């Protein structure tokens, strides 16, 4: 999912 | 499209304001295992691993300060983060050497000699990542070039799963043409520079290549789990 990653580039 | 100059700027800016260098950190060092060559010393690989997570924080910060970055689908975004993970990351610590004493400093001044940070979880990456750092030191580059350096590695057209590699490919070209005048014009008496500081990207891919086969091992042998931001980027 990448979570994370979706949260710092959004 | 922007001049030469502003996208130099805008780079140098991005790697400055996420990189603070080896003259701005307050050095320090540990006694773990730093004379004793092990498999992995747990307590300097429970500090790796959340340094690693920082570096990985810093890296998004600087790719959504690249022009173009944030305009290409996210899912290509995270694409180009997976691949050039490692290679940025590299690049960083071994900006960060200091060839007396054979050590690397992290972003919070730790600073590690060859036998820890084999420990850490290099391994047997160690000697191959050492020998890209004294590879770097007689190129004497600046905030822009290395800046420069890490843009070109992360916005790479050839990496597999992108949606729109034409268009990545597109916005690496003006990074090249500025890295290009910028290394002429910085220092002219050297014209074999940009060639050379080229030839890195191709040394750091065979060691990311490496790398990638570490983490698989190191997956093995760490006592817990990676943590998350790591095995999003590295999964
Ligand atoms: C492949 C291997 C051994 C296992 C997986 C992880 C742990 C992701 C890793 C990380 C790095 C790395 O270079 N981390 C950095 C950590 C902090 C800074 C800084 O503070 O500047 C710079 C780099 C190299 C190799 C590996």
């Amino acid at each position: 999912a990448h979570l994370i990653l979706h949260r710092l580039l959004a | 499209t922007p001049e030469v100059g502003e996208l130099i700027e805008k780079v140098r800016k991005a790697h400055q304001e996420t990189f603070p260098a080896l003259c701005q950190l307050g050095k320090y060092t540990t006694n773990n295992s730093s004379e004793q060559r092990v498999s992995l010393d747990i307590d300097l690989w429970d500090k790796f691993s959340e340094l690693s997570t920082k570096c990985i924080i810093k890296t998004v910060e600087f790719a959504k300060q690249l022009p173009g970055f944030t305009t290409l689908t996210i899912a290509d975004q995270i694409t180009l983060l997976k691949a050039a993970c490692l290679d940025i990351l590299i690049l960083r610590i071994c900006t960060r050497y200091t060839p007396e004493q054979d050590t690397m400093t992290f972003s919070d001044g730790l600073t590690l000699n060859r036998t820890q940070m084999h420990n850490a979880g290099f391994g047997p990456l160690t000697d191959l990542v050492f020998a890209f750092a004294n590879q770097l030191l007689p190129l004497e580059m600046d905030d822009a070039e290395t800046g420069l350096l890490s843009a070109i590695c992360l916005i790479c057209g050839d990496r597999q799963d992108l949606e729109q590699p034409d268009r990545v490919d597109m916005l690496q070209e003006p990074l090249l043409e500025a890295l290009k005048v910028y290394v002429r014009k910085r220092r002219p008496s050297r014209p074999h520079m940009f060639p050379k500081m080229l030839m890195k990207i191709t040394d750091l891919r065979s060691i990311s290549a490496k790398g990638a086969e570490r983490v698989i091992t190191l997956k093995m042998e760490i006592p817990g789990s990676m943590p998350p931001l790591i095995q999003e980027m590295l999964e």
